[PDB]
């Protein structure tokens, strides 16, 4: 079939009661379904946090509640902690076997305290090396918010051909980590006095330098 | 589901006018199982009508009967008129003399 | 043939005024019970011993309170319709086959397994229903005594033809053919076959309209289209066991 | 404990066929309905089909019909979901689940990648290390994902961030894990980070000593 429509993005302080919208979820006359409220965090499989509208599951807090009105079904979260960060999707059973997934929504939980990068710059190694190639590897975790510049200096010069950088993610602990590496070929690895990665986050900047 | 109603109409035995008779609206093979029916008498309603109580086939399909007593004429026409879910008008299924 | 059924309905947003939950029960074509929430009385039908309608009584307000159980089960809102089929058939062979189906919303989706001894079927909204079921004490196994052991019995404790009147009559259809109906009137059992033939050749496929009367007769119709000026050449034939062999039924005169 | 366990995942080129399977245990398999749901990378949930407890009843979405079967083993408590024509959009991590009202089990998922591109293992390299130290590997330029990383055969895991790839231009992805320890360890404790890439079958131990 077709998908249930979501919001894309909800965000709220800690604290603050939330509201999440389904559409589509109507039913022919004669006919019936049951939503389903999934709560999906990063790289773990969805867990079920409401059924057949308004249940919730044992162990599920009741902060988390439900209904379902004509052609939407809602989700509320009140007293929104930072543990709710998530995807959250509805499902609408229509009996028979068939499901379909609303397009899910995530939930962004505001306020929350800044914490500064850690950096970690790594050499390239001697088997590297002896392979004739070199790489260059930042390592940057730890930093809230998740946004991040990372500019590669070779004696104080911009670097920009040979720099690859993730997109910073979602760690375990809501914190973001990313990473960059900057390719060399050996020669100009060791043609240079040092390299350096720098992380600005926040309006700060933090340096780390390698030298052959 | 949604099954829309079949509806027959017929006199329990042939009509002869003026002598009286009871006059049948079968409505079946419908679902959900709310349904209007009415016995009609020139186009208008007719009030002392008696049914069969709502019951089910093998297919789980619901069936009705209405019926009423009557005499008819060479001038009364009779229809039935059923309302149900799966009609976007009511449908009016003339009680057919010459079938 | 010998059947004993009974046809249980409830739905979750019953109309105003009328019964959330309603059976009734059959002796092959005629109904001897009926049992609906509102009133909560087994009671007898048509021509239909007082400690078998207090002993009726007793199960179906059981039955009433499953099958608004089962609502309980599903959640949600529907509104739902849940019907079920219970009873026995008694074949040529003499074998006693039970029913033992139930339908959501217009749709099978349960039976009651003879061998688990419990309610089942594919789909999720038959393990929750079987399960809210089995939560009612000796639920299952009165299931099982009554589809094996006492409808059976019953069948065989528990254990009339009325010709029908003939008519065949043509009208114009469009401009090119007429329609001919033959027409039953009245009769029972159920039973009855009606063919056309044309200068004594069989024509049409047999297929035609049935329906009850109020007083427990029965009403036929088939109809067949044929060519203009040709309807003096057809005729009907009905088998029916009021009837010592088939009948001929020739095309009204006027 | 109700367990149910994905395997079957891997790379495919498109036209391919491929036949994913989940081992179930812990309740009564044969009274469930059982479904295939899957998630391409980044985007949402998509049910995909459904097969009654009996086997005798199955779904399909409209997006997998006439491609997929899914079946089911009732003596063998095994789900079976066979995918032919698989196409790029088929790219996905599927999730085996439970079907049920009022209580929702799930595997943790398998992944398919349907690809034209072929598949290559890691280079791994140490990262060598300088209170604390850090240390770690880099897995370099590998397709597809995934690759698992563990350190010391699983026995070190505190300390220990494995990062999320980096997608490269060249179409490959690259990876770092780094494990922070005592410095007074580090001339009486080895560290060797364990690298499986599954879907070429590359399975490195790569020791990390100071330089």
């Amino acid at each position: 079939q077709s998908a249930l429509t979501q919001p894309a993005s909800v965000s709220g302080s800690p604290g603050q009661s939330i509201t999440i919208s389904c559409t589509g979820t109507g039913s022919d006359v004669g006919s019936y379904n049951l939503v389903s409220w999934y709560q999906q965090h990063p790289g773990k499989a969805p867990k079920l946090m409401i059924y057949g509208d308004s249940q919730r599951p044992s162990g599920v807090s009741n902060r988390f509640s439900g209904s379902k009105s004509g052609n939407t079904a809602s989700l509320t979260i009140s007293g929104l902690q930072a543990e709710d960060e998530a995807d959250y999707y509805c499902a609408s059973y229509a009996g028979s076997g068939i499901y379909v997934f609303g397009t899910g929504t995530k939930v962004t939980v505001l306020g929350q305290p800044k914490a500064n990068p850690t950096v970690t710059l790594f050499p390239p190694s001697s088997e590297e090396l002896q392979a004739n190639k070199a790489t260059l590897v930042c390592l940057i975790s730890d930093f809230y918010p998740g946004a991040v510049t990372v500019a590669w200096k070779a004696d104080g010069s911009p670097v920009k051909a040979g720099v690859e950088t993730t997109k910073p993610s979602k760690q375990s602990n809501n914190k973001y980590a990313a990473s960059s590496y900057l390719s060399l070929t050996p020669e100009q690895w060791k043609s240079h006095r040092s390299y350096s990665c720098q992380v600005t986050h926040e309006g700060s900047t933090v340096e780390k330098t390698v030298a052959p | 589901i949604q099954r829309t109603p079949k509806i027959q109409v017929y006199s329990r035995h042939p009509a002869e006018n003026g002598k009286s008779n009871f006059l049948n609206c079968y409505v079946s093979g419908f679902h959900p199982s709310d349904i209007e029916v009415d016995l009609l008498k020139n186009g208008e309603r007719i009030e002392k009508v008696e049914h069969s109580d709502l019951s089910f086939s093998k297919d789980w399909s619901f069936y009705l009967l209405y019926y009423t007593e009557f005499t008819p004429t060479e001038k009364d026409e009779y229809a039935c008129r059923v309302n149900h879910v799966t009609l976007s008008q009511p449908k009016i299924v003339k009680w057919d003399r010459d079938m | 043939h010998l059947s004993l059924l009974y046809h249980l309905t409830a739905v979750s947003s019953p109309a105003p005024g009328t019964p959330a939950f309603w059976v009734s029960g059959w002796l092959g074509p005629q109904q001897y019970l009926s049992y609906n929430s509102l009133r909560g009385e087994a009671e007898p039908c048509g021509a239909w011993v007082s400690w078998y309608w207090e002993k009726e009584t007793t199960d179906l307000r059981i039955k009433e309170k499953l099958f608004l159980e089962a609502f309980k089960a599903l959640g949600g809102k529907g509104p739902y319709t849940l019907q079920g089929l219970l009873g026995c058939e008694l074949g040529p062979d003499n074998t006693s086959v039970p029913t033992a189906k139930f339908a959501l919303n217009g749709e099978e989706f349960m039976n009651f397994d003879l061998k688990q001894g419990t309610w089942g079927g594919d789909w999720p909204e038959a393990l929750a229903i079987s399960q809210r079921w089995q939560q009612q004490d000796k639920a299952a196994n009165k299931e099982l005594t009554f589809l094996l052991f006492s409808c059976p019995h019953r069948l065989r404790e528990h254990l009339w033809k009325e010709p029908p009147s003939m008519r065949l009559k043509a009208r114009p259809s469009s401009p090119g053919f007429s329609v001919l109906t033959c027409s039953a009137f009245s009769f029972y059992p159920p039973e009855l076959q009606l063919r056309f033939l044309r200068n004594g050749l069989a024509a049409g496929t047999g297929q035609g309209d049935f329906g009850p009367n109020s007083d427990g007769s029965f009403h036929a119709s088939s109809s067949l289209t044929v060519k203009s000026g040709d309807e003096h050449h057809y005729c009907c034939i009905v088998q029916h066991a009021g009837l010592a062999q088939p009948l001929r039924v020739e095309l009204e005169s006027p | 404990e109700v367990q149910l366990l994905e395997s079957g995942g891997g790379l495919v080129q498109p036209g391919g066929s491929l036949r994913l399977s989940c081992a179930a245990s812990g309740f009564t398999f044969s009274e469930y309905a059982m479904g295939w749901v899957r998630q391409a990378p980044g985007k949402g949930l998509e049910w995909v089909s459904s097969i009654g407890s009996s086997g005798g009843q199955t779904k399909y979405a409209d997006s997998v019909k006439g491609r997929f079967t899914i079946s089911r083993d009732n003596s063998k408590n095994t789900l079976y979901l066979q995918m032919n024509s698989l196409r790029a959009e088929d790219t996905a991590v599927y999730y085996c689940a439970r079907l049920a009202i009022g209580d929702s089990y799930w595997g943790q998922g398998t992944m398919v990648t349907v690809s034209s591109a072929s598949t290559k293992g890691p280079s791994v390299f140490p990262l060598a290390p300088s209170g604390t130290a850090a240390l770690g590997c880099l897995v370099k330029d590998y397709f597809p994902e995934p690759v698992t990383v563990s350190w010391n055969s699983g026995a070190l895991t505190s300390g220990v961030h494995t990062f999320p790839a980096v997608l490269q231009s060249s179409g490959l992805y690259s990876l770092s894990s780094v494990v922070t320890v005592p410095s007074s360890s580090l001339g009486t404790q080895t560290y060797i980070c364990n690298v499986n890439h599954k879907p070429s079958n590359t399975k490195v131990d790569k020791r990390v000593e100071p330089k």
